[PDB]
């Protein structure tokens, strides 16, 4: 009730013995009633690490996209080796979507080892189950057998009607995935544990499929991107390898659909000026020369006749006689261009003087015998050349008549693919022109380069023309017990790309969310301009290049900080040679860096000196150290990881604040959200997403569904919370309903059709489908489409949402009136009460708990002890959770090493996973999330808890309770335990913590009984007897 | 100003090749110097006074945070090992000293 | 609740020594946070191992070796009672003497 | 009763039969889905004989079902035993079970 | 976007007079060459005749045949008048417009690729 605190437990556990006196009693008591329950004691295990693997294959739909909606791949199993190092190789095989999808190594929803199924953006099929949502779902196949080695499984996907299917060994499975959302793009993902060998199937080119597609549905390695070479990569990474070693990366520049279509300008509603009619028959006139000029270097000649594949000349004259037809083609397309010119910002006009006179219009090849041609070159280019303005105007030209092509070609239906097949209108070339590569780009572009040259010597008048985006950067620092707050230290960063690189001393207590330098925790300098921050941007120094290192020493005697770049100290604009100056002690600095989207940087901290480049140059002699030298393990650091997490409200939030207050009459219990800051200057407003922290489970199963009645109160199985909205606050930005623990969806324009809501189908395999099952991560419902006012509403509207543990019939209630729209769930979903809002007002949110009609309080559903109590009741641990962006997570000192090859034509893709990593976890029962046991070591209250746990778990068996410590061997195991003791990461407390458990529950008793007996010294006659010797004969 | 007179401008940007001589296990040496001339004695007197303090060489198991240093100082590629010779090693100490010393009145005078 | 003891003994002997190779190596990152927190553990380990009989002959001669190889070895090396020590590892070093 | 669900398949040929020793490996779990009891994990297997009844009844049921070499799920029902009064600090008085055996070389 | 009907011919036997006339409306653009194309049996897309604007007809490939193609642009209406009907004539036909006037480009691809092909219908030879 009042949350997990250590000094409940040293209450709990003072009952384990007295004065070195067991408690029998006591013990089995406390045993009994807190071991098997377990929601409140932390637990953990052992698992192992998981690795995803997409191919570089993005494929989504959207309006006007020039995507195919269908396509297809297989995965072929080469060996598997099941129950590897005591834990069943996981192994799924689906699609995954690039926006909402990153499977972060290390922890994660359920107890780790997250996969292709354990997340609402990505969907899966391991052999036996349809993996989503952390949820498996047995299907019907011919074969069960779990992808078996030697067994190949297609799997093909439709997104013109959203459609997942899988054939296993060429037998389809009975399960089919529908009505996901369909943003974003989708690509396979093959999700595996270690020891494990698949090929990748794409068909065609690389790889063969074994099974042919089902008709509609296209091969895979045909939507490769132009410039994009196929290439296996990790989905979401933040650490690879190099010549120099580990090398840390930051995030990546993503596609969309939005860059999949294109939005090109209409040029059909431009006005003609006379201009237009000066230069579009000039611009003809040379285009006819130019016309002359492209049969003359092909293999044509000269004719009379209108034919050019006949070696013939339509015009036959330098100034096109020609009819109808060819001379309006032409004069179209002149116009045309003139038309995308003025549009898009180019001037009009071509006020030679003198310059077409100038023109020679003599470069003629005389290959012409008659009449016919006769068509000179002017030298528009000798004449008069190109500027980069112009050029990038050609490029953004061209780019718009690709948009238009494309927008038609889309509107007629017309689908991209590697291969052109005219009768399917599959082209590789239709794609907005910001994907095409760099032969069709400079095709399109180098001809409107000549038109600027003909302009050009017309003498052409033209003249060239809240969201912080966490996302797009990581921050990457040593572990807070490595602080420094005295000596001289270095260590180095090399630069592999030029980008938005960061690097420096923080201190310990940075907020992860606000980027470096802005905050004065961060004494850090971006090297992308040179530029150094400590409160803001400040110049400094030079901007960089690629393989550049940068020393970054610190001097706390003299409180200082110098970088050198290659060696060479940077210099500020006054000439001062430390970046910054007068320091103060503080807590301590940490190396810290930052990296934008796609860089990649080596963060050397100097572990071997031989590896350490230029510390010679400069640090040796000038007494600065290399930090973190003499440790013998790697130094293990924390990234920013970018999932946003529900976090405690902080009081010491300055914009916003929630009030309890409880005891009150004619109102439940209630907790206000207010805004602090509201109407003020810098005062930030965005999209305010609330959680109750405790959960609300179902029911195993579900056997049986106004001064009430106590017998049926006490009969009842659902629960009503209410939401109160304050005037002032607009109705259309609250979201009232129940997020799952996998919530995890921060946009701050939310709309509730972003909302991932998703179905899976089994039936008979014929082709009768009969069981449906629809699963969501978010109940919330619209309060705009609540409310349906259709303008300042002063009305109070409490949308109280109901719960029932049995057949998981979710309905609402707004302003006491019965809700037309409802929710089922299967049973043991672990919900949580959760509130959405846009603050526009100084009140903004009450959460309401309390009973109602035939209604048992949500206080009672989350809390056990009081499930007979129909009292409302506010106990500290329930709490609003709000939503936060990025948080610090350890990044393990070891991951698994992954073999990708192409090997033929034929065989394809190979992925080959073998050595075996081990992750032990701590999960948090009412998140339903385990951290690495590792990331306790900066979690000092959680370590106080654990540690305090093992205390309870030592005591509760101590003094030879061998019936007890039996029972405790369920909740730690002889495997875990070993594992504890092996490693090294282990904070202190947990390390002598479970040394001591195991000291307790496995030796304690037959230590202490030996013990007993050492004192006597019986001995019996036998010929060992005789054998003892004071002095053994040397 | 005298920190950014030239001839003291000069100076410190080659303490690092004036460092670069001495080894990190002569810094026992360099201290016991240190104190030598800070008794404002003559360079023949601070010189007979570092060859009767000689044998208090630092040692290189004595600490791991020289262990390091030393092997960074002999796996130099400009080091040879003939340049143990103690002569080249006092005259060296002795005029690092000098240097250094006066430079440290400049900064705190 | 039973555990392999002869798994057990092994791995606690090679934990130990690998605890007494890195107190001689001097490292700034002692296992867990500190000398004590590496050493205590491993050593109420030992000791009760060694209490309960479970170490064999060349077990035990291992481990007199690597408390002090010099004066304990039959017909350079850092013993663990050559080392400097806190309180803690000192008390529970009495504790495998006695 | 249990319901046996088959995930890998093995021999499917060699059923226990009544009073024979049969040795397995298992990971058991609660309907949540609660490793508690993992000889995989003690890396020891367990041994029972059919006929006496010295292991749970309906992993007993499901074990002499299931085959050599082949792997099941056992759903088990409140039913067996220690169904009410379980067994202390390890499971909850009134719960169900599952067991994903397999059987491996068996006597 | 120009959503032509092809049309015209069907099951015939040799040497059968066949008026195919594939109509064209709701298009602006792309009047200028309405061009014919074919699937022969196992063959490519192969041009038969291109009719440009004043009734041009457009000789490339298999001039020998009596195409005979003729069109107003008043209703862009195309009709082809095949009457040699060979064997490698049972096949089907297709009908597309573009503004490029057949073996004349002096732009680029681009002006090729605008182009707006056409149902398909099957002319058989018996």
């Amino acid at each position: 009730k009042h949350g997990r605190n250590h000094k409940v437990l040293d209450v709990l556990c003072s009952l384990c013995v007295c004065n070195g006196v067991a408690v029998r009693s006591n013990q089995d008591l406390i045993t009994e009633n807190l071991l098997p329950g377990r929601e409140l004691l932390l637990q953990t295990n052992l698992i192992n690490y998981v690795t995803s693997i997409r191919p570089n294959i993005f494929v989504g739909r959207a309006e006007g996209s020039t995507q195919y909606g269908k396509w297809y791949f297989e995965v072929m199993v080469d060996e598997v080796v099941p129950f590897l190092t005591a834990q069943a190789t996981h192994l799924r095989v689906g699609w995954a979507l690039t926006e909402g999808y990153s499977p972060y190594p290390g922890g994660g929803e359920g107890w780790g080892g997250n996969g292709v199924g354990d997340d609402l953006y990505s969907y899966g099929f391991d052999g036996l189950h349809l993996w989503t949502g952390h949820v498996a779902r047995p299907v019907t196949s011919p074969g069960q057998h779990l992808l078996a080695p030697e067994d190949v499984v297609s799997c093909c996907l439709d997104l013109s009607v959203p459609s997942i299917s899988f054939r296993i060994n060429g037998c389809p499975v009975q399960g089919v995935f529908e009505a996901f959302n369909l943003d974003g793009l989708f690509f396979p993902v093959v999700s595996f544990s270690a020891g494990v060998k698949v090929r990748f199937l794409l068909g065609g080119r690389h790889g063969e499929f074994k099974f042919l597609p089902p008709p509609g549905y296209a091969p895979c390695h045909e939507a490769v991107l132009p410039r994009e070479r196929l290439r296996l990569e990790p989905i979401k990474e933040y650490r690879r390898e190099g010549p120099r070693g580990p090398h840390l990366v930051g995030p990546s520049r993503c596609l969309s659909h939005t860059d999949f279509v294109p939005c090109p300008v209409d040029t059909v509603q431009i006005v003609l000026p006379p201009h237009l009619e000066r230069i579009r028959e000039k611009l003809a006139e040379n285009i006819h020369e130019l016309w002359a000029l492209t049969r003359i270097e092909q293999g044509w000649t000269y004719g009379p006749v209108r034919d050019d594949n006949k070696r013939l000349h339509p015009c036959l004259v330098n100034f096109h006689s020609l009819p109808e037809p060819e001379r309006n083609y032409n004069l179209q397309m002149s116009g045309e261009t003139l038309k995308t010119l003025l549009a898009l910002g180019c001037h009009v006009g071509m006020a030679d003087e003198k310059a077409e006179d100038n023109l020679k219009k003599t470069k003629l090849p005389k290959t012409y015998m008659m009449s016919n041609g006769y068509k000179p070159a002017p030298l528009d280019l000798s004449h008069v050349r190109l500027t980069p303005a112009q050029t990038t105007l050609v490029d953004r030209l061209a780019e718009n008549g690709h948009n238009v092509w494309a927008r038609d070609r889309v509107a007629q239906g017309w689908s991209y693919s590697a291969v052109q097949d005219i009768p399917a209108r599959r082209n590789p070339r239709l794609v907005p022109y910001r994907l095409l590569d760099e032969a069709t780009k400079r095709s399109n572009r180098d001809s409107l380069c000549q038109a600027v040259r003909t302009l050009l010597g017309y003498g052409y008048n033209i003249e060239p023309p809240n969201q912080s985006r966490w996302d797009r950067v990581r921050i990457f620092r040593a572990e807070k017990s490595y602080t420094v707050q005295s000596g001289r230290w270095y260590f180095e960063f090399e630069a592999v790309t030029t980008g938005e690189m960061r690097v420096g001393w923080a201190r310990p207590e940075l907020r992860p969310d606000v980027e470096l330098g802005a905050d004065e925790l961060a004494y850090v300098f971006n090297g992308h301009r040179g530029q150094r921050w400590h409160l803001g941007s400040e110049p400094f120094g030079r901007p960089w290049q690629s393989g550049d290192v940068v020393g970054c020493m610190i001097d706390l005697t003299e409180n200082t900080i110098i970088f050198t770049l290659n060696g060479e100290v940077l210099m500020s604009d006054s000439g001062s040679e430390t970046a910054f100056r007068e320091i103060e002690i503080g807590d301590g600095f940490l190396p810290v860096c930052s990296l934008g989207p796609g860089q990649v940087g080596h963060l050397n901290l100097g572990q071997d000196v031989s590896s350490l480049r230029f510390f010679a140059i400069c640090g040796l002699q000038e007494g600065f150290e290399p930090f973190a030298i003499n440790m013998q393990r790697p130094v293990t650091t924390w990234f920013s990881k970018s999932l946003p997490q529900f976090e405690p409200v902080p009081p010491e939030h300055p914009h916003y604040e929630v009030a309890r207050m409880d005891g009150t009459v004619d109102t439940p219990p209630c907790l206000r959200l207010a805004h602090r800051t509201w109407g003020s200057q810098n005062s930030l407003v965005e999209m305010l997403f609330l959680r109750l922290s405790l959960p609300v489970q179902f029911h195993q199963h579900f056997r049986c569904t106004n001064r009430d009645d106590p017998e049926i109160i006490l009969n009842t199985t659902t629960y009503y919370y209410s939401v109160r909205v304050f005037a002032g606050q607009e109705p259309s930005c609250v979201w009232v309903g129940w997020v799952t623990p996998d919530y995890h969806q921060h946009d701050m324009n939310f709309d509730l059709s972003k909302v991932r809501a998703v179905t899976v189908t089994m039936g008979d395999e014929q082709g009768n489908v009969h069981s449906s099952l629809k699963c969501s991560n978010c109940y919330m419902v619209w309060g705009g489409d609540f409310v349906s006012p259709g303008r300042i509403s002063h009305t109070d509207l409490v949308i109280g949402c109901l719960v029932d543990l049995a057949t998981g019939l979710m309905t609402f209630t707004a302003n006491g009136k019965e809700s037309n729209t409802f929710f089922q769930v299967e049973p043991n979903t672990k919900l949580f009460p959760a509130v959405f809002v846009l603050p526009t007002h100084q009140n903004v949110i009450q959460f309401e708990l309390g009973k109602q009609k035939n209604i048992m309080p949500l206080s009672a559903a989350m809390f056990l002890s009081e499930r007979k109590n129909p009292a409302p009741q506010c106990p500290p641990r329930l709490e609003v959770q709000m939503l936060m962006p990025v948080s610090w997570s350890r990044m393990p000192n070891h991951f698994l090493q992954v073999e990708t090859r192409r090997a033929g034509e034929r065989l394809g893709w190979a992925v080959q996973c073998q050595d075996p990593l081990t992750m032990m976890a701590l999960h948090i029962p009412e998140e339903n999330r385990c951290m690495d046991i590792l990331e306790l070591s900066e979690r000092l209250d959680l370590q106080r808890f654990h540690s305090h746990t093992l205390r309870l778990y030592r005591a509760v068996c101590a003094l030879g309770n061998n019936r007890v410590a039996h029972a405790l061997c369920s909740h730690v195991d002889q495997a875990q335990l070993l594992h504890a003791l092996e490693d090294a990461h282990l904070p202190g407390p947990l390390r002598a913590g479970y040394y001591d458990l195991l000291i307790s529950i496995h030796l304690e008793s037959a230590c202490r009984s030996r013990r007993s007996m050492l004192s006597e010294y019986i001995v019996p006659l036998t010929p060992e007897t005789r054998a003892i010797t004071l002095f053994p004969p040397g | 100003s005298v920190q950014t007179s030239l001839i003291v401008a000069t100076l410190k940007k080659m303490l690092p090749i004036g460092l670069n001589m001495c080894a990190p296990t002569d810094q026992d040496l360099i201290m016991l110097a240190k104190t030598r001339y800070a008794l404002k004695d003559t360079d023949e007197e601070v010189r007979e006074f570092l060859q009767n303090n000689l044998h208090l060489q630092g040692k290189v198991e004595g600490s791991p945070s020289l262990r390091w240093q030393m092997a960074l100082y002999r796996g130099l590629p400009g080091r040879e090992e003939d340049a143990d010779d103690p002569e080249k090693i006092v005259r060296r100490v002795q005029e690092v000293s000098a240097v250094l010393y006066h430079l440290e009145q400049t900064e705190h005078p | 609740p039973a555990i392999p003891l002869e798994a057990l003994r092994d791995k606690a002997l090679r934990m130990l020594g690998e605890a007494v190779r890195d107190g001689g190596q001097h490292a700034r990152d002692p296992v867990g946070g500190s000398v004590e927190f590496q050493f205590v553990p491993v050593l109420k380990l030992v000791s009760t191992l060694l209490v309960m009989g479970i170490f064999g002959d060349e077990d035990v001669k291992q481990i007199l070796k690597m408390i002090e190889p010099e004066v304990f070895t039959e017909e350079l090396e850092e013993g663990l009672l050559q080392m400097k020590l806190p309180e803690s590892v000192k008390l529970q070093m009495c504790n495998l003497l006695e | 009763g249990v319901e046996i669900e088959t995930i890998s398949p093995g021999d499917g040929r060699t059923f226990p039969k009544k009073g024979q020793t049969c040795v397995v490996h298992y990971t058991g779990m609660l309907q949540n889905g609660k490793k508690f009891d993992s000889s995989r994990d003690r890396n020891k297997p367990f041994k029972f004989r059919i006929g006496k009844q010295e292991v749970i009844k309906g992993f007993e049921e499901g074990a002499a079902q299931m085959s050599l070499g082949q792997r099941a799920k056992l759903t088990c029902t409140p039913d067996v035993a220690y169904g009410a009064t379980g067994h202390p600090g390890v499971i909850p008085p009134n719960a169900t079970l599952i067991f994903d055996v397999e059987l491996l070389n068996l006597e | 976007q120009v959503q032509l009907q092809e049309s015209g011919g069907g099951l015939m036997q040799a040497g059968g007079s066949l008026r195919l006339s594939c109509t064209a409306s709701g298009s602006i653009f792309s009047i200028n060459s309405m061009g014919w194309y074919r699937q022969a049996p196992g063959k490519q897309r192969e041009l038969v005749a291109t009719i440009t604007s004043g009734n041009s007809i457009n000789y490339a490939d298999s001039v020998k045949g009596r195409f005979t193609i003729s069109r107003d642009n008043a209703k862009n209406t195309v009709y082809l008048q095949m009457n040699s009907l060979k064997p490698e004539d049972t096949a089907v036909y297709y009908c597309n417009a573009d503004r490029v006037p057949n073996g004349y480009n002096p732009w680029g691809t681009p002006n090729d690729e605008y182009d707006y092909w056409g149902q398909g219908t099957q002319v058989t030879v018996s």
